[PDB]
């Protein structure tokens, strides 16, 4: 339960939360061995884990159309921002492993600053592929979103495009 | 019915989740029982009538990009308190398995003022943007109550960067 | 004797099924 | 250990000193701490609660305040003890800070109206 | 109930004359005037034929319940809500000697009633800066006597309580009670802001000083007021 | 006996060999989850017919894994059965039900 | 046994709990001398005479400097 | 006693001696309060 939320927030669905894409994580099952209404915060924390499932497959893909050494620059900041959300899948079983009383708003309390983080990418992805950009221009929307409202995704916007910079320093050393 | 079922229920409720024998009856009507605990549970229940209201707001305009640096700074500030009254409910969530302390009337007493204040604020700064959202946080901070006067000066220091 | 014998330093392995005390 | 010989360790603990360099504060304990056996109030796990809450409060960090409901926790998860009281009492009293009135703050129940 | 946003009204009007380069002063929502659950205050057997020391159980629960604001089973909170006064109604199905305890008991529910009315309509920005600070140390004095009833509630569920324990427990806290709801009654009386409120407190610091218990009291709040002015 | 104890108990024997084992881990859901959800399945009435399935502990499948990376070639479970490894479906823990 | 020694790291896992508790509200007070603290509480006594003999002993050893 | 009490106390014109001398009659009901309340506990014996 447990194991199965650690591995359904991971990319490994279960029969509990199944995957489609028509409608992620879903539940409908009743659950007579716990609360009728714990449901409700269930549905809530199934946001958080759709998203990082989305945002695997967009990795997976990418590394015409839509290619470049630009498309292997976003995707690779990408895995960089998702780091402190694998490392803190984690620090969860670590701390299951010593209490038995832990329950789930603790879960959600603690994966707090990450239901800001992810869907303001989330819009980003899906502008990058619903605009054919696939050369400089991928960094135009970037930018404009680096500005931000909300701190976690004033960072890890910064941290991505710190990495497109720094690619676009190669082409511009063998051209100068 | 058992009282033990209404402590859980109400126990939900400041999450802004609804019970099994105590649900939400309308918006304009706050959550009333499906005999003297009845009467106490409505004074509780309050507080989850506050939480609808903050956490529609800022969930809407925390995907809006038309709301500007200046406040979409005040969402990400309400958002952070909120998660202050989640660290209190989850330890009294985990110690399940003597919880009933006036059945937590005075636990939820300090966060019942600092619900109110967020509920105010924000339609205080309704249709607001920059400068003029500005001026209608700062003068919320010209206040004499102590409590309020710290809380608000803090978010204000966050929204005047 | 009891709370100086208990001052003892126990295992630091813990296993994941079980759950109540897994020394 | 017998709880005469016990207070001879505590001597031996604060101070440097053996139980025979020096008696005297030893010989001053069993004149203070013998006339009881017993706390002078009734006790209540949430009044105690309440004052350690107090006095993070006086010290304006409300997260530590939160962070013992949780030591707090792990502590009644094996619920070895039933002292829980008095250790904590002892640890409030011995407070210091890494930097009014008390008539109107509630106070334990006295057992002036309980036999004794 | 009616007559407080009359009074908001006409007092802006006054600021609104004497400020002219402030702007759009805070005035909280109407729900904050309507609610009637901001306050603290808002089955029955045929106990007579039952013997008397279960009538003292159902009787010391029900008024315990009452102290922090809600009703008992056999006592009624009357309808008035007008001016700083409350009224209780118990049922003459208790026996008559205990009713009368009982009737001597609840004057410090009723010196409650007013006392917490007072925090709720003394709020708003137009009865001034000193009047939050006064309502708001008026709140540490609701807070302690929570705590206190509370220990009262574990020993009465062990079955270790009784009235004339109850009776011995709640004297203290009835001169406190007491003290507040004459207080208050005063500094509505006089509508009094600014520094009228730092005369009245001024007064008061002399008026009792004997039992040190209410001399603590006003001297905190003489302190507590006096801070924004 | 006294020998084959002593087997049974230090190397495992208990999975690649057919004897029924048990383990209970202090049980109650956060690690009893696949026999919670096989109950509630019964009560709903599937109706019956239930999966035996051989109950391996958890190390074991890790070791398992390892060893597949290691490149060992014909294993108890992964084993090919088409040029392409695949996985056993005769297997139940005391969580995750296997799915 | 084996489940008594596992009582037995249950209960020194508490204690180092009543350790942490000890440690974050800043007290002059180590695990050595908490051990002794433990078992006079355990025995039942007035926790403010205990307060008060270890607030005049902590006086007695600033005798010593 | 009670019935002096009663009056001595709504005599809000009986100075600041009246209300340290009423104050010293206070304790002594209330000292008496205590003693029955010990009592009431022992009886709940002749």
């Amino acid at each position: 339960m447990i194991h199965e939320l650690l591995l359904a927030l991971s990319g490994y669905p279960g029969s509990i939360f199944t995957w489609n894409k028509r409608s992620g994580l879903q539940v409908s099952q009743d659950f007579p061995f716990l609360h009728p209404s714990e449901t409700s915060v269930l549905n809530r924390l199934c946001r958080l884990g759709t998203d990082y499932i989305r945002f695997t497959e967009f990795i997976e893909q990418y590394t015409g159309g839509l290619h470049g050494i630009y498309l292997r620059a976003f995707c690779t900041g990408l895995d960089s921002v998702l780091q402190p959300y694998r490392q803190a899948l984690l620090d969860l079983e670590q701390e299951f492993l010593g209490d038995p009383h832990l329950s789930i708003s603790h879960v959600n309390y603690f994966l707090d600053q990450f239901q800001l983080l992810f869907p303001s990418v989330m819009v980003v992805v899906e502008q990058i592929k619903s605009q054919k950009i696939h050369g400089c221009q991928i960094l135009e929307t970037v930018y404009k979103h680096s500005c931000g409202g909300l701190p976690p995704v004033r960072s890890a916007l910064e941290k991505i495009l710190a990495v497109c910079h720094g690619v676009m320093y190669k082409q511009l050393s063998a051209w100068m | 019915i058992t009282e033990a079922a209404l402590v859980r229920d109400i126990l939900y409720v400041f999450q802004g989740i609804d019970g099994k024998n105590i649900k939400m009856n309308n918006t304009e009507n706050c959550y009333k029982v499906e005999r003297s605990l009845r009467d106490t549970a409505v004074r509780l229940s309050e507080l989850g009538w506050l939480h609808n209201k903050i956490r529609r707001y800022t969930d809407q305009r925390s995907l809006d990009r038309s709301f500007g640096l200046v406040g979409q700074s005040f969402c990400a500030a309400l958002h952070q308190e909120l998660r202050e009254y989640y660290r209190l409910l989850s330890v009294l969530h985990s110690q399940l398995q003597s919880l009933t302390l006036r059945r937590l009337l005075v636990w939820t007493y300090d966060p019942k003022i600092r619900l109110k204040t967020l509920a105010a604020l924000v339609d205080h700064c309704q249709g607001r943007k920059g400068g003029e959202l500005a001026s209608a946080v700062h003068a919320y901070t010209k206040t004499g109550d102590p409590y309020m006067r710290s809380l608000v000066q803090h978010i204000l220091s966050l929204v005047s960067h | 004797l009891w709370e100086a014998a208990l001052t003892y330093e126990a295992s630091k392995r813990r296993c994941w099924e079980r759950v109540g005390c897994p020394p | 250990k017998s709880p005469n010989v016990l207070l001879q360790n505590l001597c031996c603990r604060i101070l440097g000193r053996s139980e025979a360099d020096v008696a005297q504060q030893f010989q001053y304990a069993v004149r203070v701490i013998g006339s009881n056996f017993a706390p002078t109030v009734e006790r209540d796990e949430f009044l105690v609660a309440e004052k350690i809450k107090k006095e993070l409060i006086r010290q304006r960090r409300e997260a530590d305040a939160a962070l013992f409901s949780e030591l707090h926790r792990k502590l009644h998860s094996q619920g070895v003890l039933k002292n829980k009281w008095s250790i904590l009492y002892l640890l409030l009293s011995l407070s210091e800070d890494p930097r009014s009135y008390a008539t109107l703050f509630a106070q334990a129940l006295p057992r002036d109206a309980h036999s004794t | 109930l009616q007559q407080s946003l009359e009074l908001k009204r006409k007092m802006l009007r006054d600021k609104q004359n004497k400020k002219n380069s402030g702007q759009h002063l805070p005035i909280f929502p109407a729900w904050v005037y309507e609610r009637p659950a901001l306050i603290g205050d808002f089955t029955a057997l045929p106990i007579g034929t039952l013997p008397l020391a279960s009538q003292e159980s159902a009787v010391v629960e029900d008024l315990l319940y009452v102290l922090v604001g809600v009703d008992g089973r056999y006592v009624s909170a009357q309808p008035l809500a007008g001016r700083q006064s409350r009224t209780f109604l118990v049922d003459p199905n208790l026996d008559l000697s205990i009713r009368e305890l009982v009737h001597r008991i609840l004057p410090v529910a009723a010196s409650y009633s007013a006392v917490t009315r007072f925090i709720e309509e003394k709020s708003s920005f137009e009865y001034g800066q000193v009047n939050h600070a006064l309502a708001a140390a008026m709140r540490t004095l609701v807070k302690e006597h929570l705590i206190l009833v509370s220990q009262l509630e574990q020993l009465h569920r062990q079955g270790l309580l009784s009235l004339q324990k109850l009776w011995f427990y709640i004297q203290p806290a009835m001169r406190t009670m007491d003290i507040l709801a004459s207080l208050a009654t005063s500094v509505d009386k006089g509508e009094c802001l600014g520094g009228s409120t730092l005369s009245l407190l001024h007064d008061r610091s002399f008026s009792y000083t004997g039992d040190s218990q209410a001399q603590e009291l006003c001297l905190y709040l003489t302190k507590a007021a006096s801070a924004p002015y | 006996p006294d020998d084959r104890s002593w087997l049974e108990h230090h190397v495992v024997h208990q999975y690649w060999t057919a004897r029924p084992s048990q383990f209970p881990h202090s049980l109650h859901l956060h690690s009893n989850l696949a026999a919670v959800w096989d109950q509630h399945l019964y009560s709903s009435d599937p109706l019956y017919v239930p999966d035996d399935r051989v109950l391996v502990t958890e190390t074991q499948v890790i070791r398992e894994t390892l060893w597949l990376l290691s490149g060992v070639k014909k294993l108890f479970i992964f084993q090919l059965i088409d040029g392409k490894v695949t996985v056993r479906n005769n297997i139940i823990v005391t969580h995750l039900t296997h799915s | 046994a084996a489940a008594a020694a596992a009582n037995l790291n249950a209960v020194r896992e508490t204690m180092d709990v009543l350790l942490e508790i000890s440690r974050i509200l800043n007290t002059g007070l180590d695990m050595e001398t908490l051990s002794i603290c433990v078992r006079l509480c355990e025995q039942g006594i007035n926790p403010e005479a205990l307060s008060s003999v270890i607030k005049e002993l902590r006086k007695a050893t600033e005798a010593l400097k």
